[PDB]
C-alpha cells in the first residue's frame, strides 16, 4: 500500500530511495550516486532478462555518520521490499568505504560522497531504571 | 502513538515507538505479603514473597503476566492502552499457544486497538543495521544462538540453552561463599547480581589469568555490602562467566557459548555461512561483560576454517537492542498495515497471529 512499493521494480533501471525520519523517500534522479554521510538509502537495480522476467538487487547503503533510527529503517525497508517482490531480490549490505563492485559499477561515473545529511527521526529520551538493591534493614527483614 | 514493550525472564522495557530508548525497565516480578508489582515489589521485598512469571523466556503464569502488563500500561508508560498500537516481544521457538494468548489479553483485556508480535533476536540484529547474520541474545533466563538470513530466523538452526544471567549470579554467590562469605537471603542475590555486574569480565585466555591472579593481587576489587562490610573479589571476577564458554562449571553438559554459535552456523547452507560468521551480533544483559567480544572472536576463529572472516559486534546499547528494534519497526511509515487490528481480531480471533507475525 506504500505508493513507493507500488513503483519499486515495475521496470529495467535503478531506483534510489533515501531513509527520511522512518520514512522511504525518493532521491531527485538527477542526484543518483551523491551521497550523503549522514544517512542510509536504499537502492533497487532491475535487470530485464532474456526470458521476459526481472531480476532485482536490492542494496541498503550505510553512511559513517548515519544514526541508528536510519541504517535499522535502511534494514528493515529492504526485508519489506523483497518480500513485497516475492522475495526474488538479492539483498546486498552496502557500508561506506567498503562497497561491492557490482554496487559501484551502478555509477556510471563514480559514486561521490558529501557530508551531512536528514536528522534523525528519535526521540532522545533518558530511561529510569526503577530495580533498586535492598538496603540493611531490608535484609534484616527477610532473616526473620 | 505506539507503545513497545520487551518482557523477558529479569526485566520489563517500556516505552514508546520513536523513542531511542525505553522509558522504564523494571523487574519482572509480582509480590505478595494485596500485591506489588515491579519496581515497587523489589523495593518492599522486606515484607514479600517474588514470583516470577516469565521463565526461560517463555511465558509460564498468565495471571501475573497479566499484572506486569496492567502494571506496564498504567504505572510505568501511564496511558490508556485503548489509544494506541502495542508491539510486543517473544522468544525464538515460543509456544504457538502462548502467542495466540498473548493476542488474547491484549484485544480482551486491555482493548488495544492494534497489536504486532516480534521475535526478540530478529529486533535486535535490525537494531544493528543487518537483515543477515547470526544473534547471540543472553539475558537473565535463557540464552539463544539465532541465525538470520534475508531478514528471517532459520528455525531449524536455532539453540536454546538454559544458562544464562541467573545461573551466572547464583555461581558467583557460590564461590564467593567458598571464599568466606554468606548471603542467606534472597535479597542479597540482587547484591551478588550487583558485584557480577560491576566487576566480573571474560578473560581472554583463562588458564593465564588464573595464573596472573595467583602470583600477583592486581586482579582483586574492592566491593561496598549494604551494611557497611568491604569485601574482596579475586579470580571469581572472570571464573564467573568463564561458565558461559564451559558449562561444566555448574555441572552442565552442554556446549560453552562459542561452540554452540558454531554447531549453529554448521546447521545452515553453507552458501549463507561466511556471511553468518562475518555478522555476529551480541545482545542482551548477560553479553555486557567486558572481554567477552574478543573472547568470542578468538574462539570462533579457532574452529572456523582459518580463510573465515569473522567479526562479533557488541553494541554498547545492547541491553536494550530487542526494544530499540521494536521502536525502529514500530516507527515506519510500511508498518501501518501490518499491525493485527480489533477488527481483524474480532473476525478471526486469536490464530489470526500465526499468520500476521512470523
Ligand atoms: N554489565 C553487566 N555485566 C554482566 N551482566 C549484566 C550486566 N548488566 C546486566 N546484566 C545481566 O543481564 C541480565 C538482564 O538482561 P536482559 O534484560 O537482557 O534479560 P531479560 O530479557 O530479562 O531475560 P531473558 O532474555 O533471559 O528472558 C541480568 O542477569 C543482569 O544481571
Ligand atoms: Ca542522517
Ligand atoms: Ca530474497
Ligand atoms: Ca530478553
Amino acid at each position: 500500500e506504500h505508493p513507493e512499493f507500488l513503483k519499486a521494480g515495475k521496470e529495467p533501471g535503478l531506483q534510489i530511495w533515501r531513509v527520511e525520519k522512518f520514512d522511504l523517500v525518493p532521491v531527485p534522479t538527477n542526484l543518483y550516486g551523491d551521497f550523503f554521510t549522514g544517512d542510509a538509502y536504499v537502492i533497487l537495480k532491475t535487470v530485464q532478462l532474456r526470458n521476459g522476467n526481472l531480476q532485482y538487487d536490492l542494496h541498503y547503503w550505510l553512511g559513517n555518520e548515519c544514526s541508528q533510527d536510519e541504517s535499522g529503517a535502511a534494514a528493515i525497508f529492504t526485508v519489506q521490499l523483497d518480500d513485497y517482490l516475492n522475495g526474488r531480490a538479492v539483498q546486498h549490505r552496502e557500508v561506506q568505504g567498503f562497497e561491492s563492485a557490482t554496487f559501484l559499477g551502478y555509477f556510471k561515473s563514480g559514486l561521490k560522497y558529501k557530508k551531512g545529511g536528514v536528522a534523525s527521526g528519535f526521540k532522545h529520551v533518558e530511561t529510569q531504571e526503577k530495580n533498586p538493591l535492598p538496603s540493611k534493614e531490608t535484609i534484616e527483614q527477610e532473616k526473620q | 502513538t505506539a507503545l513497545v514493550c520487551d518482557n523477558g525472564s529479569g526485566l520489563v522495557k517500556a516505552g514508546f515507538a520513536g523513542d531511542d530508548a525505553p522509558r522504564a525497565v523494571f523487574p519482572s516480578i509480582v509480590g505478595r505479603p494485596d500485591s506489588y508489582v515491579g519496581d515497587e515489589a523489589q523495593s518492599k521485598r522486606g515484607i514479600l514473597t517474588l514470583k516470577y512469571p516469565i521463565e526461560h523466556g517463555i511465558i509460564t503464569n498468565w495471571d501475573d503476566m497479566e499484572k506486569i502488563w496492567h502494571h506496564t500500561f498504567y504505572n510505568e508508560l501511564r496511558v490508556a492502552p485503548e489509544e494506541h498500537p502495542t508491539l510486543l516481544t517473544e522468544a525464538p521457538l515460543n509456544p504457538k499457544a502462548n502467542r495466540e494468548k498473548m493476542t488474547q489479553i491484549m484485544f480482551e483485556t486491555f482493548n488495544v486497538p492494534a497489536m504486532y508480535v516480534a521475535i526478540q533476536a530478529v529486533l535486535s540484529l535490525y537494531a544493528s543495521g543487518r537483515t543477515t547474520g547470526i544473534v547471540l541474545d543472553s539475558g537473565d533466563g535463557v540464552t539463544h544462538n539465532v541465525p538470520i538470513y534475508e531478514g528471517y530466523a532459520l528455525p531449524h538452526a536455532i539453540m536454546r540453552l538454559d544458562l544464562a544471567g541467573r545461573d551466572l549470579t547464583d555461581y558467583l554467590m557460590k564461590i564467593l561463599t567458598e571464599r568466606g562469605y554468606s548471603f542467606v537471603t534472597t535479597a542479597e542475590r540482587e547484591i551478588v547480581r550487583d558485584i557480577k555486574e560491576k566487576l566480573c569480565y571474560v578473560a581472554l585466555d583463562f588458564e593465564n589469568e588464573m595464573a596472573t591472579a595467583a602470583s600477583s593481587s592486581s586482579l582483586e576489587k574492592s566491593y561496598e555490602l549494604p551494611d557497611g562490610q568491604v569485601i574482596t573479589i579475586g579470580n571469581e571476577r572472570f571464573r564467573c562467566p568463564e561458565t558461559l564458554f564451559q558449562p561444566s562449571f555448574i555441572g552442565m553438559e552442554s556446549a560453552g557459548i562459542h561452540e554452540t554459535t558454531y554447531n549453529s552456523i554448521m546447521k545452515c547452507d553453507i552458501d549463507i555461512r561466511k556471511d553468518l560468521y562475518a555478522n555476529n551480533v551480541m545482545s542482551g544483559g548477560t553479553t555486557m561483560y567486558p572481554g567477552i567480544a574478543d573472547r568470542m572472536q578468538k574462539e570462533i576463529t579457532a574452529l572456523a576454517p582459518s580463510t573465515m572472516k569473522i567479526k562479533i559486534i557488541a553494541p554498547p546499547e545492547r541491553k536494550y537492542s530487542v526494544w530499540i528494534g521494536g521502536s525502529i519497526l514500530a516507527s515506519l511509515s510500511t508498518f501501518q498495515q501490518m499491525w493485527i487490528t480489533k477488527q481483524e481480531y474480532d473476525e478471526a480471533g486469536p490464530s489470526i497471529v500465526h499468520r500476521k507475525c512470523f
